[PDB]
C-alpha cells in the first residue's frame, strides 16, 4: 500500500512540467529540472526514476506508469493521447489547468466520493436533518 | 541558403579551383587551422562546410560549437554542440577542448572570450576552424584583436584564411574565394606575416597564384610526410553524402 | 521486447531488442543463417536490423526477458562508496545465496554494474576510442537513449557532480580507488548536443 | 474440368507479368507453345511485407494484363510471395497419407512462428513408393499465413480470375530448365533467382531439389543504395541502375554508380557465400559443377562474371523459353531472350497449368 | 533394440555438427565406415551460458542436419556443455552397486554447488574386478543440471530423434584416439580440444584417463579480441582469424591481427602451464610426452609449434577419421583431414553409438 501526493504537490509539478515542455526543452531536461528544483524529498525522488525511465526511451506516459498511486490511469491515459498525437505540450498544459482546479476545489471545500464528497453531503443535510 | 550543404562538386560554381580545394583538403588533414572571412554572404559558412564536409572525417574525433546548427557532416566521430539559455560560446569551447577533439568547429566567432579559447585550441595543437565577418586584413585582425588574442597567439597558430566574395554582373550571382597564408609573427614588426597563395581576378574570372611556391606549404614533420602532401597536391558526384562516401575511400 | 513464440527465439538463438527508424533491432547469434532470418522477416512482417551477440548472452537476454540485479538494487548497503569494496563485495554475494543458497564468488555482471580515450559521441553511435597502438578505432559498444542517460549519470555521479537539463554540460574528473584519475566531459540531453546525450573520457 | 488456365508474377513486387501458353497447332501437330504474355509494373503501396495490402487494385492491374494479353481464360496458377512463405524440409515416417498430413502438421507446429492460422502442403524429396511404411520420409513443406493466401485469392476472385494452383517461386521458376536439368542426373546443379524482393537459392542434384534458401536481399537493395547517394526518387535510381549500368556510353557511369552499389555486391556475394557453405555438408572434399540465374536483379551488367569468380561456380542467365514452341512470326526471338530472366517464374506456373 | 544411432555436435557452440558411420561392406567384409557428416554455423542465441535457451530453434537446425546427411536414422548420441557438466575425480570403497551409487551422490552433494536437481553418473578410472569389496575405490562424477539435459532431450525429441547416451566431450572426443593411445600403454599423452566456448585437457596412461579440466578461454576469446581491436562484427572478426591467419598472403595480417591476439596467446599459454603444473605431483623429477590437439580452435595458424614450444610437449593435430573406413570414392582424405579437428567428437560419441 503506497498513497499519492497531496493535491497541491500535483500541481505545482504538472505545472511546472507543462511550462518547461512548452519550452522545447528535452523531456529528460524538463524532468530533471523539477526534481532539482523541488522542496519535499518524495517529489524529487519520484520525478529522478520518471526521468530514468524516459532517458531508457519510454515514454511519459509509460515511466509514469511506475508510480500509479500518484498518476491515476486518467491521467496517464491524457500523457499517453498527447504523445500519440503529437501534442504533449498541450495535454500537460491541460493536465496543469486540471490540477490547478483540483487543489483550488479541495482546499476551498475543505476550508473552514472523496473527502469533498462525503463532507459536501454532510454539511448540505446537516441543518435540514436538525429541524 | 537553400542548403543540403554545397560540397566541392562547387567547383562547378567556379568558386574554388581544384587545386587549392586539394591543397586544402591536404591541409585538413595535418591539421592547419583555417579561418574564413567574408562580407556578409559572400559564403563563409558554405565554404567551410564545405572543406569538412568534403574530407573523410571517419577516423577523427570532430567537435562543433555553433549558435545554432548550420553545419551538417556525414561523419561518425563527431559531436555537436550548441549554445542554450545562459552559456556563452567559451562555455560549450572551454568545454570540449575539454574532451579530445581533432578537429575543433566554432560556427563563427562573436563573443572574442571564445575566440580566445579558439586560439588556445590551435597552440595546443589541435585542428580549429571558424568564421569571421569581415572583408580584407585589418577588417579581420583588428575584429579578432578587439577582445584580447594577439596576432602573435591568433597569427602565429592560424595557418591559412580564406577570404569570400560576391561578385554580381548584374544578374549573375557568383560566389568566390577572393583569396591566404598566415606565416607567423615578426619579432619588431607589423606583425601579421602573410603570403598571398591564390588570388582571384574578377576580370577575367580566375584564380591566378601570385608567388606561392611549393617550397612555402612544405611545412611537413618530414619526406614521408611532405610527399603525401605533394601527391594529394596533384594526385588528390555531387552529394555530400556520396561525396564525404568517397574521400572516405 | 517482442519476438514470435518464446520457443522459436530459444530455438533460434535470436531476440527483438527495439524498433527504430522503421526497423526491428534482432539480435542474432547465428547471422550466416538466411533461413531463420528470413523466417523471422515473414513472420514479423517487419524490417530488421541484425546485430550479432554471444550466443549465451542472447539465451540469459531471452529469459530474463537483469532479475538478480532489479532485487539486489534496493540494498542501499551497496552503492555507498563509503563502505570498502571488499565488504561491500560479500553483501552482494550473500545476498544473492537468496535465490539458490550457495555465495557466488565473482558475479562479473553484478560487480559490472555495482563495483587511453573514450570517445561516446551520441545515441546509438558506436563509440570510438584512442589505442595505445591502434589509435582511432571503432568499437563494439552502442547505447541507445536509455542507456545512454544511464551511463551518463553514473559517470558524472561518481565524478562527485550532477548533470541535468539544468546543468547540461560537466567537466569533472573520476577518481579510481587506484589513486588513479580520468578527465571526463559530459552532456545530458540534447539541448546542447543535438546527437543527444555523450560523454569523453581521457584516461 | 480440364482446363489449360493462366500464369501471372503476382508477387514481382516491381512488376506484375503474365504468359498464356497452350496446344499450338502447326501442319496437324499441337505441342505447348507461347501464345500470349504481358507485363505492367506494380503500382507502389499493393504490396507490403509479402502481403497485399490493396486487393481491388492489384485487381485493375491483373484485369489490365489481361485484355492487353487478349486472353479468353479465367483461370489461373499464381505464387506467393518468397516473403510470405516458410519452405523447409522435414523428416517423418512413411504411412498412410492422413497420418502423414496430421504428422506433417504436427512437425511443423514449432517451426512457423504463427498460429495455425497456416496454410500448409508438402512434397516428398525422393519417391515414396521406393520406401516402405515407417522408414524413410522426407517431405518439405511451404506454409503460409491465411491472411496471404486469401489476399491473394482476393486479388484473384476480383479479376475474375479462378485459381487452380498456388505455388512458390523458387520451384515454378525451375519448370522451365526441368527437362535440361533431368538430362544430367547426378550433376548438382544451383539456381540463383534474383527478383525485387528476395533473392532465391535452390540446389539439386538433376531435376530433384536438395534444397532452397530465400536472402532478403534483391535489386530493391540496388536501387536503394542508387538512390541514397544521390538523393533520387525509386525510379529514377531504377533507371539509373538498368540503363546506367549497361549502356555502351556508361563509361563514366560505373564509377560513379559502382561505388553505390559496391556495399551491395560484397553483402550479397558474403551472403551466397554463407548459403553455399552452410549446404556443403556431406560432400566435404568436393566442388561445385554448374549453376543458372533468373530474376530482373540479375541482369545487373557483369553480375554473372562477378558471381562466378566470387562464388567459384560458373553462373549462367539461361533462356526459359527453350521449353515452349515461339512462333517467329508473333514474337522474335531476342527480345524473349531479352526478358527471359523476369519471365522465367510467370511461364513456370504456366506449365504448370496446362499440367 | 541394437541400433546404430548417430551423432551429432550439440555443444558446438560455432557449429552443428553431425555424424552416421555404420557397418559397410565391402566384398563381403563388413567394419566400421563413415557413411555421412554434415555441419552447419550454431545459430547465435540458441545456447546460453551452456544450457538451450531455446530446443526448438536448435531443432530446426538439427533436423536440416539430418536431410543435409540423407540419413535414415533416428536415434542419437550427443554430448552436453563443458560449461554445462562438472567432472571430477572421487575416493570411495568398493560394494555393492547401489551402495556405490548412494555412496557416491552423497559425496557429490557438496561438490556441486546446486541442489539435486542433478543428473549423476560415475565410471571406475580403475577396473573395479581388480579390488575387493571395501578397498580401493575410484569413480569419477559427471554432474549436471536437470535444466540443461531437459533442454537438449528438448531438442532432441523435437528432432524426431531419440537419444540412448548423453556423454560428455572430453572423453568423447577420446574415442577415436582409443586404439592409437592404447598402442602405448604406460606413455602418459595430454589431449588438448581447443574449442569455441571451453577449451579442455585430458592427461592419460595409455586410454586411461589420469584426470581432466576446463578452461574457460577458447576461440571465442580470439575472435572477441579481434572485433575489440577493429570494431567488427562476431562473424567478420572469425573470417579475419580464419582467413587473416593462415593464407600465404598474410604477411601484412600477422602484425595488425597478433598485435590484437598476442594477450590471449599469452593467457592461453599460462593458463595451460598451470593446468599442467597443478597435475604434476607424484612424478615430481619427470618430463612430459606427447600430445594431441582437437578443436578448430586448435588450427589457429603456428598455434602448435608455440604450445609445443612453450609447454615442453610436443603438441600435434591427429587425424580422427582414421579409426573409421572411409570410401574413396564418396570422401577425399584430404578435406576430411581439413575438418578433422572441428569433428573430432563429431566422430566420437559416432563410435560410441554402434558400440
Amino acid at each position: 500500500g503506497f498513497g499519492g501526493v497531496e493535491g497541491k504537490d500535483i500541481l505545482v509539478f504538472t505545472r511546472q512540467f507543462a511550462t518547461m515542455i512548452d519550452a522545447g526543452l528535452p523531456l529528460v531536461q524538463c524532468l530533471d529540472i523539477l526534481a532539482s528544483q523541488m522542496d519535499n524529498p518524495s517529489f524529487k525522488k519520484v520525478l529522478f526514476a520518471i526521468k530514468s525511465k524516459v532517458e531508457q526511451g519510454s515514454t511519459f506516459a509509460d515511466a509514469l506508469k511506475e508510480h500509479p498511486k500518484v498518476f491515476d490511469e486518467l491521467y496517464v491515459q491524457l500523457c499517453a493521447a498527447g504523445e500519440v498525437g503529437g501534442i504533449l505540450d498541450a495535454i500537460l498544459n491541460r493536465l496543469a489547468a486540471y490540477r490547478e482546479k483540483n487543489e483550488k476545489l479541495k482546499s476551498k471545500v475543505k476550508s473552514a466520493l472523496v473527502a469533498i464528497g462525503v463532507t459536501a453531503v454532510l454539511l448540505l443535510k446537516v441543518t435540514p436533518v436538525f429541524e | 541558403l537553400d542548403k543540403s550543404n554545397l560540397q566541392l562538386d562547387m567547383t562547378k560554381l567556379g568558386f574554388d579551383a581544384q587545386p587549392l580545394a586539394w591543397f586544402k583538403e591536404a591541409i585538413d588533414r595535418p591539421y592547419g587551422m583555417v579561418l574564413v572571412t567574408g562580407p556578409t554572404g559572400s559564403g563563409k559558412t558554405t565554404t567551410l562546410y564545405s572543406a569538412l564536409s568534403s574530407l573523410n572525417g571517419l577516423d577523427t574525433n570532430i567537435c562543433t560549437a555553433e549558435d545554432p546548427v548550420e553545419f551538417n557532416f556525414a561523419g561518425i566521430n563527431q559531436v555537436q554542440m550548441h549554445d542554450d539559455i545562459g552559456l556563452n560560446f567559451a562555455a560549450a569551447l572551454r568545454s570540449f577542448l575539454r574532451q579530445d577533439p581533432d578537429i575543433i568547429m566554432i560556427g563563427e566567432i562573436r563573443d572574442f572570450e571564445t575566440a580566445e579559447i579558439g586560439v588556445k585550441a590551435a597552440l595546443t595543437g589541435h585542428l580549429v576552424l571558424s568564421t569571421l565577418h569581415t572583408n580584407d586584413a585589418p577588417g579581420t585582425v583588428s575584429r579578432l584583436l578587439n577582445m584580447g588574442i594577439e596576432p602573435f597567439l591568433v597569427t602565429a597558430s592560424l595557418n591559412l584564411i580564406l577570404a569570400q566574395r560576391l561578385a554580381r554582373r548584374l544578374c549573375p550571382a557568383c560566389k568566390k574565394p577572393a583569396e591566404c597564408r598566415d606565416c607567423n609573427d615578426r619579432g619588431y614588426r607589423g606583425r601579421v606575416a602573410i603570403y598571398e597563395v591564390m588570388p582571384f581576378w574578377d576580370g577575367l574570372k580566375e584564380l591566378v597564384i601570385n608567388g606561392a611556391s611549393a617550397a612555402e606549404l612544405k611545412q611537413e614533420a618530414i619526406r614521408l610526410g611532405m610527399s603525401s602532401l605533394r601527391m594529394s597536391g596533384l594526385r588528390k558526384a555531387t552529394t555530400l553524402e556520396e561525396v564525404v562516401g568517397n574521400t572516405a575511400p | 521486447i517482442k519476438l514470435v513464440p518464446k520457443e522459436v527465439a530459444e530455438k533460434h538463438l535470436v531476440v527483438p531488442v527495439n524498433r527504430a527508424g522503421p526497423s526491428l533491432i534482432v539480435a542474432m547469434c547465428d547471422p550466416s543463417n538466411i533461413f531463420a532470418v528470413d523466417d523471422l522477416k515473414f513472420l514479423t512482417g517487419y524490417n530488421i536490423e541484425t546485430v550479432v551477440a554471444s550466443e549465451v548472452s542472447i539465451r540469459e537476454a531471452i529469459e530474463r526477458y537483469k532479475g538478480p540485479s532489479l532485487e539486489d538494487i534496493v540494498g542501499d548497503v551497496g552503492d555507498d562508496i563509503e563502505v570498502t569494496k571488499e565488504e561491500t563485495e560479500n553483501i552482494d554475494e550473500m545476498a544473492k545465496a537468496a535465490d539458490d543458497a550457495p555465495v557466488v564468488k565473482l558475479v562479473n555482471l553484478i560487480l559490472m554494474d555495482a563495483i587511453s580515450d573514450i570517445h561516446v559521441e551520441p545515441y546509438e553511435k558506436d563509440f570510438r576510442v584512442r589505442f595505445r597502438i591502434d589509435g582511432v578505432m571503432y568499437e563494439v559498444m552502442r547505447p541507445p537513449m536509455k542507456l545512454r542517460n544511464a551511463i551518463t549519470s553514473r559517470l558524472k555521479i561518481m565524478a562527485s557532480l550532477d548533470i541535468s537539463e539544468r546543468r547540461l554540460p560537466q567537466d569533472g574528473r573520476i577518481k579510481i580507488k587506484m589513486g588513479g584519475g580520468k578527465e571526463m566531459d559530459f552532456r545530458v540531453s540534447v539541448c546542447p548536443t543535438l546527437f543527444g546525450e555523450k560523454v569523453v573520457m581521457r584516461l | 474440368a480440364k482446363g489449360k488456365l493462366v500464369l501471372g508474377l503476382d508477387i514481382g513486387s516491381t512488376s506484375i507479368k503474365m504468359i498464356l501458353l497452350k496446344e499450338q497447332r502447326k501442319r496437324g501437330e499441337v505441342i505447348y507453345a507461347l501464345q500470349s504474355f504481358g507485363m505492367k509494373p506494380l503500382p507502389p503501396e499493393a504490396i507490403v511485407d509479402g502481403a497485399l495490402m490493396n486487393s481491388t487494385a492489384i485487381v485493375q492491374a491483373v484485369q489490365d494484363l489481361m485484355s492487353e494479353l487478349k486472353v479468353k481464360g479465367k483461370d489461373v496458377a499464381i505464387g506467393v510471395s518468397g516473403h510470405s512463405v516458410i519452405i523447409k524440409k522435414i523428416q517423418m515416417p512413411r504411412m498412410s497419407q492422413d497420418e502423414l498430413e496430421e504428422s506433417i502438421q504436427w512437425e511443423a507446429e514449432q517451426y512457423i512462428p504463427f498460429d495455425v492460422k497456416d496454410v500448409n502442403i508438402d512434397t516428398q524429396i525422393l519417391d515414396g513408393g521406393g520406401n516402405d511404411a515407417t522408414g524413410q520420409m522426407d517431405v518439405l513443406l511451404v506454409a503460409a499465413k491465411k491472411d496471404m493466401i486469401n489476399d491473394y485469392t482476393t486479388v484473384v476472385s476480383e479479376a475474375g480470375l479462378a485459381p487452380v494452383v498456388v505455388d512458390v517461386d523458387a520451384f515454378a521458376v525451375q519448370n522451365m530448365f526441368s527437362v535440361n536439368y533431368d538430362v544430367p542426373e547426378r550433376e548438382t546443379v544451383v539456381l540463383i533467382n534474383a527478383g525485387a524482393s528476395v533473392v532465391n537459392i535452390n540446389i539439386i542434384s538433376n531435376g530433384a531439389t536438395v534444397f532452397t534458401r530465400d536472402v532478403t536481399i534483391g535489386g530493391n537493395q540496388f536501387t536503394e543504395e542508387i538512390q541514397k547517394q544521390l538523393n533520387v526518387s525509386y525510379e529514377e535510381a531504377e533507371a539509373l541502375k538498368i540503363g546506367g549500368n549497361g549502356a555502351d556510353a556508361d563509361a563514366v557511369v560505373p564509377q560513379d554508380v559502382e561505388r553505390v552499389l559496391s556495399s551491395v555486391a560484397e553483402q550479397v556475394a558474403g551472403e551466397i557465400q554463407r548459403s553455399l557453405d552452410f549446404y556443403a555438408g556431406t560432400a566435404a572434399d568436393s566442388n561445385f559443377s554448374k549453376v543458372y540465374l533468373s530474376g530482373g536483379t540479375a541482369k545487373i551488367p557483369a553480375l554473372f562474371k562477378t558471381i562466378e569468380a566470387r562464388t567459384g561456380v560458373p553462373v549462367e542467365i539461361l533462356n526459359p523459353f527453350r521449353k515452349i514452341e515461339v512462333d517467329n512470326r508473333k514474337f522474335d526471338p531476342a527480345f524473349v531472350m531479352d526478358v527471359a530472366p523476369m519471365a522465367a517464374v510467370a511461364v513456370g506456373l504456366a506449365l504448370r497449368r496446362p499440367g
